[PDB]
């Protein structure tokens, strides 16, 4: 039986298609594992949530948020959160797909996940930005957990947003859970070595090649 | 605060829901600023549902569970299995459950689910594994105090049994009230087969009183003779009204001396329809609408009452058994002729009232007799009609509009009292 | 076909045997059969208890959950030196049937501790009971496995279960156990319902076969909570109670007994006023009604020959041997089975639990009604299923119960 | 008698202790029961931070006391008032244990409060405070552990924020964690006008019992909140002459009867009576048949009691009437109706709200009324029955009744852990 | 500005005094100051115990969580007649600071019960401890509130906390409490960590400021687990322990005591082999190092005038009060504050928790090494900070703690 491409994206043709094509180009090399490939072209879970926020002027704005779990076989979902006015569902699906790939490529015990809020953070006050992160964090609460889904920074998010997510979750759950997100400030269970990791990594892998 | 980007410009049925919210704002008073919340589903969960097929291959199906609004209680609404199930569709339908649940006064928000599948292509075993996997997948949403699914298009007692069992085994507790529409054996309610028809009568009769119309000896025309239609028929008959005309997809029968619904039913069961019923005369399809009757019950397809037929309707009262049997143009026409239209949202809400009774009984697995069911059924629909009637008079608006006003007001009042948190 | 209990197979074998007979007369699908012939789970617990002298003693306990197709497990707790795993299974399976007969939303369960409760200080017994329920908290609860009273376990035992569960779980949860004191969400009242229920059933059945209950003579075997209640209500309903009996013998008076006065002397001393009869002479007495209200295996094939009752009412589970029943039915007696006349306490528990969950309690007279109309409804259903099948009462009840169990099981299906 | 000692403001607790010890002499109470009764299970003080309108954090202090839960989950109102202390909360929680018991409800006793001037915060500050109080309590409250309820400075709107905060934290619609909700949210019907309706139902039963009539009896209502207003209102419809009402500012007096419609209307619109006739303390000494204490605690002390002319004194507010003033009024022959009896309407109404929220099935206004009335009557008759059994006044018969129900529940359940 | 304890504010008010002084020398946000000045939650429990004679006695206990900005709450338990809410509050706040000075991911907490532990039988005490932990199950845990040892609460007490909690929750949860026995998930290092820490700190500070330690004379005030360890390690590192003291008085040997011999005698007989000194004289000996390793308030302003030591090492919390510290600093003494010396118990407890959480236990060697590395780091950070602001050791530590608390607090913000 055929598994039809996802109905909810439209007959186009964007970032999700580029990801599935990458899945396709890999299938000749999979051996006995090939029939399973289809599952890679299927997110486990897509949660679209409404994130309401009382603005400074006391009115209520409503933002679109997303948390997608692409795949969960190797472990819990891991992936950052993007805050960008041009973020779409299908973009987040794609990115969640790439995280499944990237996590497996280095053999981290993680599935792949991503989230996004359709918002221009430049246009929000720091106070509104915080209420945004807190409400989103409550809304995806049913997904979250150090053994379930672990968000992280991405485009337009960093330490500040990760600090609010960690706090929101811990208060919501009645215990201190540093490992519910990554990219936190050192003061909150951050790690040393975050700033140089990727550059150093570029070197480590280049040297490993030189070796060969 | 701009329109939902994951629908693209391709609105469709969600925009229909959204427009109806717009149409109600003029009536909201100090609640109108909150109206935007109704244009946003609290949440949408799209799940992959993988099923091991009888031949040993794996098939993958998109499933949806939508919580449209949650101000008045847990999400409530059925699950549909249809190959044309779209995200937009489920959302629109979750919206309509919020409205309906509030208009009738149930302590429920609105929900709906769908799997995009053609159940006919699947064996009983595959449909089972489909059902169980969907209910595991939406397991983070389910619970007697969180979300309670139900039957809808291509689902019924059989699937609900499966959902309850799966949820119960998954959670290690027996929890009959996680879904409704179950069989009696597993904690369903008595009184389900006739609830909707019965309720059409209950609502028409309440309307009748407001205008001094005697039910006894009143003439009734009914379109559709399925579960709703024939339940309405018997309910009308057993209160002394005469059924003079039934219309089917097979034809129209007419008899001014009355047609006995229980006898028509034997004929419809035997022959598939009303055509050739021996104790009535055949009637041209168009003349059905113009019959001189007191009560008209459209209980079949949608848009049966249109521009093209509205002007001929002589009935004092139209009680909608089916969803959307009458167009906005016909609304405006019937409004001018002075005929009361009891709108579907309350008029056919008997089904969902009994579902709610099932859920109440499930809390302690203590079950009501059928007479208790019908007694409380009456209470709910009479109260719902009285409140719809009250707002129609206060605001000088038709019953259909009044019903949405009540619904949206009740939802928004609950949101306003609870406040915005977190 | 079929779980084998490692020891003490008796009660399970009897259950099995009745099931085999009822399959020939009832629509039951293989899957249902398979489930009914294998208890879902069997838990043996070791129960450490620091005794009064400060030394540790371990007791052994059981909880068996049979079949759960109709709802959460419901079942009693025995405190008795005779308690075994085999006995517990049999009883758990019997509950499943008895609940299905009463059309109750319960599956069947049973549990016990192997102890003589009279040989412990009340302090020691409290500890034993509390350890039992603590070891069980992750396997029981109001929508899971609801415990209840049985041999050597009364209202005070049920209180300790309740208190122990609630303190651990950390919220107050009256629904985990039935047969509680009124103060803690029990009632109303009874405790006294098993006997009441027994008479209600006998009533409706006598009324249906044309039989003098008007001043007819009754013999009651057993004077625990159930028998005391039967005797008590039998007198007030205008029956003449000629005999009562215990594991010591029987007190007899041919014109009737002053029952309240007897239970007073019995409750005072632990013995009957006078002993006119040997423990087995009781069965062969001249009376219209023999009621079995003590323990399983009370009446064997041989002793049934001596019986001249026209009505034999089995209240204690398995009080009446398969073989004694066959003979009395052949002689033409009305034989009322445990599954029917022994559901009073189960019904009362159901009613009790409903109210607990709701946390709203009916008046004494609202309970009575609801109880009474339910007994009548199930007597009616057993007879309708009997009639249609051309069956005695047991087989009727068995086929009715099986049909409901079949329906729940096939609708739910196999999962996981 | 060995008992818990509150470190601050022990007045209300001490009173409870006095009554416990008197009642001990006339009711069968085992020593263990007495120990549980004399030491609250748990007293919780919270620091409640709040972002004020200016953006500065201010921290408030709140309390939650569970006294005793032998008879079921704890029930307890929440006070938002500048005089809220741990001491008085302790006293109120224990009073709840007894009250619940007298009314035969399956509840233990609790109480809560925050030391705040609610009228002094903005609507948003008040809301944030109530939410924080609730979030801090989430793991310790719930529909079968500790069920919150209204009290001084705590509205149906406040109850809503409590229900909502809990529900959002726990991720389920849970109406039964609090009572006194708006009808829309799982609230029950009209009552709470229940405190006042109840007060009068108790008076009426106690009168038809001792063969008095209230047709044209003169009533002084001290207090005009939810409670007093309804007393005044209900007194008027039973054909009593309400001769004075009194707020914390003073009282308005008409020897021939006040138009209760007129006075309530003005007070609701402006916060004042149409005219001030008496300073607040002069209202007790008025020539009337009935005196209703429907304000705060310690309203009528020992000496001001020497001024009372009224034959019947109805204590509705908890500890409205001081023990020294109850003795004197009893000496002089007056009928004294205790709070444990006549202050029990709100609690009973709340119980009925709770019961309905358990299965989310709502009775009609008339069903609610009927069930409310029969339980009041059963409670009045039970208290009177226990009183005449042992030759006691109402308070004491009530206390006896409570202690023996508490003792039964405590003895059966035992010590554990 | 601040929470006011209703009972016993001494320790709390001392905390406020240091806090107010430290504010002037560290960058601290207003909102941080708010949190630091009002403890999150103070809870008082009534604790029923069934006494040996069968009568129920109710004890009073406490658990206060002061501030959780930096992680889960961590705090000891006192079984002592002097326990009050105010004391527990003060100790909880001191814990927030201590933990912050040590760069530990802990908030501050403290608990206790008003009881003389010697005055109960072991059965009565075990019951009292179990009721305490039972009543706290919903408010404590390996990531909520982690308990540990303190005055009158030894490793056996910790065992009972752990067990009770683990039996309640149905899971084995070592990380609910620290100071446990080795058999139960305790750490090798050590429950003599308080003492070693005190000395590792001391030796580190003398190395820095040219103070010669081999052959320096040490006086130790106090001889429980803390003092004993101080004395043993001071001798190991080549110092002369000229005096050790208890509340009865002191033993003195100008040549330096045989520490192990003196402690053998103390353990064996419950007394020092001889008593040269009155309790007063202890502080007035001629020595290089005086160690406060007993109880709060040991050295006040008057007694400070007695001290002839170049270095005074506060190990007990609040061993010396602000007034004695000012005086001794004015005289040129090195005062090592409790926030630094004897954070050793707390650091070990932390290393215990880390090991419990992933159930893998380091060698006595490996614990020692991670323990040393961390005290050397803490001494470095505190000194670097003191020096940048030209402050004394206490102030530097204070400013460090406050800066770290302010970071965690401002980053997390106010929520709910
Ligand atoms: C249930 C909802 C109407 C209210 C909720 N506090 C929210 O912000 O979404
Ligand atoms: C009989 C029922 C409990 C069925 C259940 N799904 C099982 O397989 O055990
Ligand atoms: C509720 C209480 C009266 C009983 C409980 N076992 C306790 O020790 O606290
Ligand atoms: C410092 C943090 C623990 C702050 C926390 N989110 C609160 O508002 O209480």
């Amino acid at each position: 039986m055929k598994s039809e491409p996802l109905s909810y994206l439209g007959k186009d043709g964007g970032p999700w298609e580029i990801f599935t094509e990458q899945v396709d180009r890999v299938v000749p090399y999979l051996g006995r594992l090939a029939p399973l490939a289809e599952s890679l072209k299927r997110p486990k879970r897509v949660l679209i949530v409404d994130v309401p926020v009382r603005l400074d002027d006391g009115s209520v704005a409503y933002f679109e948020g997303y948390r997608v779990h692409h795949n969960t076989a190797r472990g819990p979902a891991k992936g950052g959160v993007r805050y960008h006015p041009e973020v779409t569902l299908s973009e987040v699906m794609a990115l969640a797909g790439w995280m499944t790939i990237k996590n497996a490529a280095v053999g981290l015990p993680y599935g792949g996940g991503k989230g996004g809020i359709r918002v221009d953070p430049r246009k929000l006050s720091p106070g509104e930005l915080e209420r945004l992160t807190r409400r989103y964090t409550s809304e995806i609460g049913i997904l979250l957990g150090p053994d379930r889904d672990i968000p992280a920074p991405d485009v337009n998010t960093g330490e500040r947003e990760m600090a609010w997510m960690m706090d929101t979750y811990s208060m919501n759950v009645g215990r201190t859970v540093p490992g519910v997100v990554t990219g936190k400030p050192i003061a909150l269970g951050g790690s040393l070595g975050r700033r140089d990791a990727t550059g150093r990594g570029v070197f480590i892998t280049a040297a490993a090649a030189a070796e060969k | 605060s701009e329109p939902l980007s994951y629908l693209g410009k391709d609105g469709g049925p969600w925009e229909i829901f959204t427009e109806q919210v717009d149409r109600v704002v003029p009536y909201l008073g100090r609640l109108a600023p909150l109206a935007e919340s109704l244009k946003r589903p609290k949440r949408v969960l799209i799940v992959d549902v993988p099923v091991r097929l009888d031949d040993g291959s794996v098939a993958y199906f998109e499933g949806y569970r939508v919580h449209h609004n949650t101000a008045r209680g847990p999400a409530k609404g059925g699950v549909r299995y249809h190959p044309e199930v779209t995200l937009s569709e489920v959302m629109a339908l979750a919206g309509w459950m919020t409205i309906k649940n509030a208009a009738v006064g149930l302590p429920y928000g609105g929900g709906k689910g769908g799997i995009r599948v053609d159940p006919r292509k699947l064996s009983p075993g595959e449909l089972e594994r489909l059902t169980r996997r969907y209910t595991s997948e939406i397991g983070i949403l389910l619970g007697p105090d969180r979300d309670i699914p139900a039957p809808d298009v291509n689902t019924g007692e059989r699937e609900m049994a499966w959902m309850m069992d799966t949820y119960s085994m998954n959670v290690g507790r027996t929890v009959p009230g996680v879904v409704t529409g179950k069989p009696i054996a597993l904690g369903g309610s008595l009184g389900r087969r006739d609830a909707t028809g019965r309720g059409v009568f209950i609502t028409a009769a309440a309307a009748a009183e407001k205008i001094g119309l005697q039910v006894e000896g009143a003439r009734v025309a009914i379109q559709g003779f399925g579960n709703v239609g024939n339940a309405a028929a018997r309910a009308f008959h057993d209160h002394g009204a005469r059924v003079v005309a039934v219309q089917d997809h097979t034809g129209t029968v007419y008899n001014e001396a009355g047609i006995d619904p229980y006898d028509l039913l034997r004929h419809v069961q035997e022959f598939g329809g009303v055509r050739g019923y021996p104790k009535a005369e055949p009637l041209p399809a168009a003349d059905f609408w113009g019959l001189p009757v007191e009560f008209l019950v459209p209980a079949a397809l949608e848009k049966q009452i249109t521009e093209q037929n509205a002007w001929r309707i002589r009935a004092r009262i139209v009680a909608e058994g089916a969803n959307g049997p009458t167009t906005p143009a016909a609304d405006d026409i019937l409004l001018e002729k002075g005929v009361l239209v009891v709108p579907d949202v309350i008029a056919n809400a008997g089904g969902v009232t009994v579902s709610y009774f099932e859920w109440v009984q499930d809390f302690n697995s203590y079950f009501w007799t059928e007479e208790e069911i019908n007694a409380r059924l009456e209470r709910v629909l009479r109260n719902a009609f009285e409140a719809v009637w009250q707002v129609a008079q206060e605001k000088k608006i038709p019953l259909r509009t009044a019903a949405y006003v009540v619904a949206a007001t009740r939802v928004l009042e609950a949101r306003a009292l609870r406040g915005l948190y977190p | 076909k079929a779980y084998r209990p490692p020891e003490d197979p008796g009660l399970w074998d009897t259950y099995l045997e009745w099931l085999e007979r009822a399959l020939k007369v009832a629509g039951v699908h293989p899957t249902t059969l398979e489930y009914l012939a294998h208890p879902k789970r069997l838990v043996t617990l070791s129960l450490p208890v620091v005794m009064d002298d400060g030394k540790v003693r371990i007791f052994q306990g059981y909880r068996v959950v049979h079949d759960i197709a109709r709802g959460p497990a419901k079942g009693g707790v025995r405190l008795d030196p005779g308690v075994t795993l085999g006995q517990t299974a049999g009883l758990a399976a019997w509950m499943t049937l008895k609940a299905a007969v009463y059309d109750l939303p319960f599956g069947g369960a049973a549990g016990g501790i192997a102890v003589d409760p009279k040989g412990l200080s009340p302090q020691e017994l409290e500890r034993l009971v509390r350890r039992y329920t603590a070891e069980l908290v992750g396997l029981i609860g109001p929508d899971s496995d609801i415990l209840g009273p049985d041999l050597g376990a009364d209202q005070q035992v049920m209180a300790w279960i309740m208190d122990t569960y609630s303190m651990t779980v950390g919220s107050t949860v009256p629904g985990v156990v039935t047969g509680k004191p009124h103060a803690l969400g029990g009632s109303e009242g009874r405790d006294d319902a098993a006997g009441l229920g027994a008479l209600l059933v006998l009533e409706a059945l006598a009324k249906r076969r044309g039989l003098d209950l008007r001043g007819a003579r009754v013999v009651v075997q057993g004077l625990g909570q159930v028998g005391a209640a039967v005797a008590l209500h039998a007198e007030r309903l205008g029956m003449r109670v000629v005999a009562v009996a215990t594991s010591m013998g029987g007190m007899y008076a041919p014109e009737g007994l002053d029952v309240a006065e007897v239970l007073s002397a019995y409750e005072a001393t632990g013995s009957l006023p006078r002993l006119d009869l040997a423990p087995e002479e009781v069965f062969g007495l001249e009376a219209e009604v023999l009621v079995l209200a003590a323990r399983e295996g009370a009446l064997d094939g041989d002793r049934a020959r001596q019986v001249q009752a026209q009505a034999v009412v089995e209240v204690a589970n398995f009080g009446l041997n398969p073989e004694a029943e066959a003979y009395l039915l052949g002689k033409g007696a009305l034989v009322v089975p445990d599954l029917l006349s022994g559901g009073g306490g189960l019904l009362a528990s159901y009613l009790e639990w409903v109210q607990d969950l709701n946390m709203f309690f009916w008046s004494p007279e609202e309970v009575r009604e609801r109880f009474e109309t339910r007994v009548a409804r199930v007597v009616d259903a057993v007879c309708r299923r009997a009639e249609r099948g051309g069956l005695d009462l047991r087989m009727g009840a068995l086929a009715l119960a099986l049909e409901r169990l079949d329906e729940a099981t096939r609708l739910r299906g196999v999962y996981p």
